[PDB]
DNA sequence: TTAAGCAATTCGTAATCATGGTCATAG
DNA sequence: CTATGACCATGATTACGAATTGC
């Protein structure tokens, strides 16, 4: 994702940044990615043990999930850089483990973590739910990161909300997206100059990477090599995802044999458990409740005290 | 002042050179002989001169795994990996590694790590031209670019990336405080003009070396040079002293060659006119500048191996190089060995689990070694003050007052200079009294590391250093495993008790280096642990591995020998000599330091076992952890099974024993006689025959037989010692109890070992409970030293400290108005007493220091004292010999003496007099009462032995300053918080004051004007 | 004053007049008078232009708990 | 770039929960 | 002028962190 953005907000704007208890999000249905999330599992049946075991925590507390996966690559920084030089396995073999818990999946047209800010910015979702915030950057207004971390590491889960971000740093989502740029992309190499805090202020009063590039030029300050600070931007805006609407997520009942018996059985693991997991995982059928003011009152400002 | 014998006749074609190294040095350097890293080495010959060694042509290296392609087999992409990328988008991967001679070397070799086979694999060796570039090309190799015509696909890792003046020693078997030879003809003594000040200065390449193994005629210690010295400032009332005001007007010095019984060499400075004092010399300026440039040349002319002192580090020193950096003196800070070099101030901070976390200062010093004998008390020894009065005091038995005995006359700054230098001369008795010196060389011999690495780091770079050592001999490298982080495996076993007090003998068989002979005897190494595949699809099982309690299977000793086992049994072999060394002394003091000495070599063999266990650490493999202590978990209980089991009514013996107690390594079976000499056959018997079920070195052993016992909780328990029977007793035992604790008082430890003395020596209990009421009776009587009630606490890390109220952390936050500028730091203890209040919901607020409450009264909270402090303890040790009556009998003597009590607004008195018969306030001043008149003779002869012995104790109190001071004319100017006698000699005064003017209520005995 | 609280402390120091941090400045120059080692005639004649000033009829170190 | 391990007992502070003495007002 | 429970105030129980010692 971006580099030292959770840092820089938490620095310039905690006001768009909350530190919740699993609890409060008792109804929620979250946008995941798999992939990250798969991966923060192994780092060979963990893949699926957590795949398990923590999809159960994310319902016993009522959050209703809906991983996700990514499809064709794009054009990734380091993504295509060997190629300057020139599997699905255990990754399926989880996209099973959930219909057979009565749990969504989604093949998202290439990069998740888009579709999932697809997803939540169409009202299909609550938030997203990666560790990486580039969801900011593609307009998501809601991210949760913590929501795949291990039952024992105490974490809460962390809320940062886009529209409290784009407030603070007086910028629209573009004028967002060079920030991230120049913070430090995954898509793109950033500008050796600016610094995280420094970034920051240019685009404040430079809309764009475009005009604070024709500014500041001596060769004290270089504008990179093969810089694609635009095709970069884009993909930040308009990327490659699967309609919100195209579909809708539909939470079934767990089949408890049918899976058991392609769990302890045929990948060897203590029966006692996973079998009170999916008995658990039964009982927590659901998670929306309590509803709030904004859901019927329109918001109408800011009383400011003299 | 005095110099170095002369240099005579060496000439280096005939003659070689044998000399005794004790530090070595990094140096980048021109004047290459026609690589850039030279070394030096600063030693000393075998009769006094000093010799400098550069040594010429060693280059660090790694290694690496050539990968399985057609390119690191191929010289030709050898040479490539050698030659840089000339294109433009390899400017990250070729430049700030760039053109350096890495080179392309082929070696077969083998990972350390678990068991494969006895087969090697080709591996790459790289050099590299300079140390500092081992870290960019560890950033260039692994995350940087390796396409480089498809040789080393990305990524293949580092193994043995170490330190260079490590992997010099390494390399060549040169250890800490070494013997070491240059042959005849190897040598150029005048091929370097001197840049150093050394008397010999020879130029050698660094194959030319032999080394001598410590053993035989190798096995002295050269005549060493060895300084100590204080210094003395001038400051301000109640202002501690700070570098830009306050003057440093004394310095005092002692010198002494090593292995002769007195000094040579004594020296004060001082800064106004003096007067002589017999033994040393005394010279004087009119100027501080003139001060510090005559300490800074004899410093230089002297030329010191060693430089002591107590705290020098942290306050001397760097107050010294403010001070000469204020006054513009640009000659001072050159103090080291090298001539064109000056010194500087720097941070450090060590921290870890066994010692705690430290912060200090360092000053740059090449050559020479320090050794401030504050740090060496603090990391060894576990104190309770860590003064120099108390340790002096513990060991061997003794600011603005000298501003004005220096702006005085000659003999007061002639009594000045006679303090300071018995301040200069006692860390030297202290360092060679304690074998200090001869266990740090020892210690650097044995494993092989420098003698600046035992004041500066743990216990990780012996290890590696070790185990380094054993690794060449076989072809093996190490490999780098880092993981953020496992979790915490099951630790030892304790039997449950059975609770009480015994009075029939208990006897003490144990293990003896349990852990070590585990790793020693089923052959449990890093470079043997089998994987849980290959030993698949072989079959072969028996005699050719083992299986361990937590699951691994391990090979046995048929195929291979492991690595940990030979460290492990090298240490065993030196504290077994050095026990055997132990076993001959009379002295007790004596025999208590070779006690240290053992028990560190029993602290290093220990934690070669817990450098495993270790997840933050440099190579951890908790599966041998595992299996050690389920190991140990079935071998006690296979122990506490075997002694029940065989000694019995039914087998020809005369009782059953029953096990009482057992703790992870040692067993207290109770076995039924009530005669010393019958236990102690039966449990030699026991001890030699159970050890007999075991491979070797594992063997049970009997050490000792408790009559009386006493058992209170986990870990807390007492007895009496019997090592033979004609030896009859020894000591007590006191394991765990509330008087070797030191967060208490004194007066409660005191009281706890007092009562188990009449417990279980006298065995009256009578005698107990009118001790424990005398100390209660006196407690509420206001009669109590405040010695006796000082409490210390640690003052750790300040976050923790932040997440909840105590009361020293409150103590020392909170600053004096007197003194912003002496307070306690991090790490240090805070002493402090607890005055009573009415704040009850805290009692960090009632804290205060033992001088403020000194010179400012304030009163003591006795009901704290009594129930939060004395009755608890009580309470554990005095109930299990009797019922609930006992808490009753206790909380009723008590109850007799409970009732006798001692006692802005407080100028307003009007000072009411009283009946001293019957305590009635009236007005008059007579003493007696109307109706307690006619006993009157009877009440003067009742408080007149009472004057007699406070006149007694006020003779025997200000005596006693005297001889401690040495003088018998003048004044006693001795405010040492840690002696008694201060603050004992204070309220004497007071009692005899109140009580002379007592006894002039009655009037004068006669008349005094005739 | 401020040259006759140095005399005073010169005084308080000098070995041969006695040992005196115990009493008063004028008891000692008294005691010394007696035996009449050398007192000298200034450290009293400032101990008569002044009233019962504890700075100038004490010893150096009377506060100070020794 | 730097650091040997685990088991167990004790004490203090804030927070949680039980219970009585006043009191305030409806009968 | 007199019952009733709501209200303030004070004491008993539990939880957890810090310190220190035994293997
Ligand atoms: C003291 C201590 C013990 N132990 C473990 C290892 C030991 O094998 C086990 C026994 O403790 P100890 O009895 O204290 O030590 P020891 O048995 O090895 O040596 P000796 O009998 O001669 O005194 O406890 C540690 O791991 N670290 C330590 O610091
Ligand atoms: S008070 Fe007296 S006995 Fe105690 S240390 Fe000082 S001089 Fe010695
Ligand atoms: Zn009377």
């Amino acid at each position: 994702g971006i580099q030292g953005l959770a840092k820089l907000i938490a620095d310039v704007a905690p006001s768009a940044i909350r530190e919740n208890d699993i609890k409060s999000y008792f109804g929620r249905k979250v946008a995941i990615d798999a992939s990250m999330s798969i991966y923060q599992f192994l780092i060979t049946t963990s893949h699926l043990m957590g795949m398990f075991y923590r999809t159960i925590r994310m319902m016993e507390n009522g959050i209703k999930p809906v991983y996700v996966f990514d499809g064709k690559p794009p054009q990734l920084k380091s993504g295509e850089l060997a190629k300057r030089s020139e599997t699905k396995q255990h990754n399926d073999e989880c996209k099973h483990l959930l219909s057979l818990m009565g749990i969504p999946y989604l093949d998202a047209p290439s990069e998740a973590e888009a579709s999932c800010a697809a997803l939540v910015k169409a009202g299909k979702v609550y938030a997203a739910a990666t560790e990486d915030m580039a969801c900011l950057t593609f307009g998501s207004p809601v991210l949760m990161r913590h929501l795949t971390a291990s039952e024992a590491k105490k974490l809460p889960i962390q809320e940062f909300h886009l529209s409290r971000i784009l407030q603070e740093l007086g910028l629209n989502q573009e004028q967002f997206v060079d920030l991230c740029i120049l913070l430090g992309s995954d898509y793109c190499e950033s500008i050796r100059g600016i610094g995280p805090k420094r970034a920051v202020d240019l685009i404040q009063k430079h809309k764009s990477i475009e005009e604070i590039v024709r500014r500041l030029d001596p060769n004290k300050y270089p504008v990179p090599e093969n810089w694609l600070h635009k095709e970069a931007h884009q993909l930040f805006l308009e990327p490659e995802v699967l309609d919100p609407e195209s579909v809708e997520l539909k939470w079934s009942e767990p089949n408890e044999e049918e899976l058991i018996k392609f769990m302890c059985g045929e990948k060897q693991f203590s029966e006692e458990r996973i079998r009170s997991g999916v008995k658990r995982l039964s009982k927590s059928r659901q998670g929306s409740t309590q509803g709030r003011l904004d859901d019927f009152f329109k918001v109408t400002g800011s009383l400011s005290s003299a | 002042r005095w110099l170095r014998p002369t240099p005579p006749a060496l000439d280096p074609q005939t003659e070689p050179l044998i000399f005794q190294q004790l530090e070595i040095d990094h140096y980048v350097g021109p004047a290459q002989p026609v690589s850039v890293p030279v070394l030096r080495a600063f030693g000393v010959t075998d009769e006094g001169f000093s010799v400098c060694c550069h040594i010429h042509g060693f280059a660090p290296y790694f290694y690496t795994p050539a990968p399985p392609g057609f390119g690191p087999e191929h010289m030709g992409d050898l040479q490539r990996e050698l030659n840089l990328a000339i294109s433009r988008d390899s400017r990250g991967g070729r430049e700030l590694t760039g053109p350096a001679v890495l080179a392309v070397e082929l070696c077969s070799r083998e990972s350390m790590f678990g068991y494969h086979g006895h087969g090697p694999s080709p591996f790459l060796r790289i050099t590299v031209a300079l140390p500092r570039l081992v870290a960019p090309a560890r950033r260039l190799l692994e995350q940087g670019i390796r396409v480089a015509g498809l040789g080393t696909p990305s990524f293949a890792p580092y193994e043995a990336n170490v330190d260079f003046e490590i992997r010099f020693m390494v390399d060549t078997d040169i250890v800490g405080c070494n013997w070491l030879e240059l042959p005849a003809g190897k040598y150029a003594l005048r091929l370097k003009e001197k840049a150093t000040q050394c008397q010999l200065e020879a130029d050698v390449l660094w194959s030319d070396v032999v080394s001598h193994p410590p053993e035989g005629p190798w096995q002295r210690i050269a005549p060493l040079r060895v300084l100590s010295f204080d210094i003395e400032c001038a400051g301000r009332k109640g202002i501690f002293p700070e570098p830009e005001r306050d003057p440093v007007i004394q310095i005092c010095s002692l010198g002494l060659r090593w292995g002769e019984p007195e000094p040579f060499l004594r020296l004060a400075l001082t800064l106004r006119p003096c007067a002589p004092i017999l033994g040393a010399k005394v010279q004087s300026y009119e100027k501080e500048e003139d001060l510090l440039q005559a300490w800074s040349t004899f410093i230089r002319i002297m030329d010191p191996d060693v430089i002591t002192g107590y705290n020098i580090q942290n306050f001397d020193l760097p107050y010294l190089i403010s001070r000469a950096q204020t006054l513009k003196v640009q000659t001072f800070p050159f103090l080291g060995r090298v001539a064109g070099l000056c010194s500087n101030i720097r941070d450090s901070s060590f921290q870890s689990k066994q010692t705690g976390r430290r912060d200090t200062k360092v000053v740059s010093m090449v050559g020479r070694v320090q050794m401030d004998m504050l740090q060496v008390l603090l990391r060894e020894y576990k104190l309770r003050s860590y003064t120099l009065n108390a340790v002096s005091f513990h060991f061997l038995g003794e600011h603005s007052i000298i501003t004005d005995l220096q702006n005085g006359n000659d003999q007061t700054r002639r009594r000045l200079a006679v303090y300071c230098l018995k301040d200069a001369y006692l860390p030297l008795r202290l360092l060679e009294r304690l074998m200090v010196l001869v266990n740090a060389v020892e210690m650097a011999r044995v494993t092989g590391v420098p003698l600046s690495y035992l004041l500066s780091r743990g216990q990780q770079v012996k290890v590696v250093s070790q185990l380094l050592r054993q690794a060449m001999h076989e072809g093996l490298l190490m490999p780098v495993v880092k993981s953020e982080g496992g979790e915490d495996y099951t630790g030892a076993t304790v039997i449950e008790p059975l609770k009480g007090y015994y009075d029939v003998p208990i006897a003490t068989l144990d293990f003896s280096s349990l852990y070590p002979s585990i790793m020693m005897a089923h052959n449990l190494c890093y470079t043997t642990l089998l994987r849980p595949g290959t030993a698949q699809k072989l079959g072969l099982t028996e005699d050719q591995f083992i299986r361990t309690p937590t699951g691994d299977e391990f090979v046995k000793t048929s195929v291979r020998k492991g690595l940990l086992p030979q460290i492990l049994e090298n240490l065993l072999s030196a504290r077994k000599r050095a026990k055997a060394e132990l076993a001959k002394e009379t002295d007790p003091l004596r025999r208590q330091v070779l006690d240290g000495r053992q028990l560190a070599l029993k602290v290093s063999a220990n934690s070669v076992y817990g450098f495993t266990g270790a997840q933050v650490g440099k190579l951890p493999c908790l599966e041998i952890s595992q299996s050690v202590t389920g190991f140990g978990r079935q071998m006690i209980e296979k122990t506490k099974q075997l002694v029940e089991s065989k000694y019995t009514v039914e087998n020809g013996y005369s009782t059953s024993a029953k096990v009482v107690y057992g703790d992870t390594d040692s067993v207290m079976c109770r076995f039924g006689v009530s005669s010393v000499a019958e236990a102690m056959a039966l449990g030699r018997e026991a001890a030699d025959w159970v050890s007999g079920h075991f491979p070797s070195p594992i063997r049970l052993e009997f050490e000792k037989v408790y009559f009386p016992y006493l058992l209170i909780s986990k870990k807390r328990y007492a007895g009496l010692l019997f090592s033979s029977r004609p030896d009859a007793h020894d000591r007590m035992d006191c394991k765990g109890l509330e008087a070797v604790r030191r967060d208490n008082c004194p007066l409660v430890a005191n009281l706890v070992t007092a009562s188990l003395r009449r417990l279980l020596i006298d065995r009256d209990p009578e005698g107990a409970v009118a001790h424990a009421q005398d100390v209660i009776s006196d407690l509420l009587c206001n009669r109590i030293d405040i010695s006796q009630l000082v409490i210390t606490k640690e003052l750790t890390r300040a976050a923790s400290d932040y997440a909840g109220k105590q009361a020293h952390v409150e103590l020392a936050e909170r600053m004096r108005k007197r003194d912003p500028g002496s307070a306690p730091s991090l790490g240090d203890r805070v002493p402090y007493v607890i005055i009573s209040a009415a704040k009850g919901v805290a009692a960090y607020m009632k804290s205060e220091d033992p001088l403020f409450v000194l010179e400012h009264s304030l009163p003591i909270d006795t009901q704290y004292y009594l129930e939060q402090q004395l009755a608890k303890p009580l309470l554990r040790i005095f109930e299990p010999i009797l019922g609930e009556g006992r808490a009753e009998a206790v909380l009723l003597r008590g109850d007799h003496t409970r009732c006798k009590t001692v006692l802005g607004l407080l100028a307003f008195a009007k000072r009411r007099n009283c009946c001293i018969g019957c305590r009635t306030v009236l007005s008059h001043q007579g003493a007696v009462c109307e109706f307690c008149q006619p006993r009157e003779s009877e009440l003067y002869q009742k408080e007149v032995s009472h004057l007699n012995a406070l006149e007694e104790r006020f003779s025997r109190l200000w005596t006693q300053c005297q001889r401690c001071q040495g003088s018998l004319h003048e004044d006693v100017i001795c405010t040492s918080r840690d002696c008694p006698i201060f603050y004992m000699r204070k309220k004497v005064r007071k009692d005899l004051e109140d009580q002379e003017q007592l006894l002039r209520r009655f009037g004068p005995p006669g008349p005094e004007a005739w | 004053e401020e040259a006759e609280l140095e005399l005073l402390r010169q005084f308080d120091l000098a070995w041969q007049y006695g040992p005196c941090t115990g009493i008063t400045r004028l008891q000692r120059w008294c005691r010394a008078k007696q035996m009449g080692l050398e007192p000298p005639p200034e450290v009293w004649q400032v101990l008569k232009t002044h009233p019962g000033d504890p700075r100038f009829q004490c010893s150096l170190w009377h506060l100070y708990p020794l």
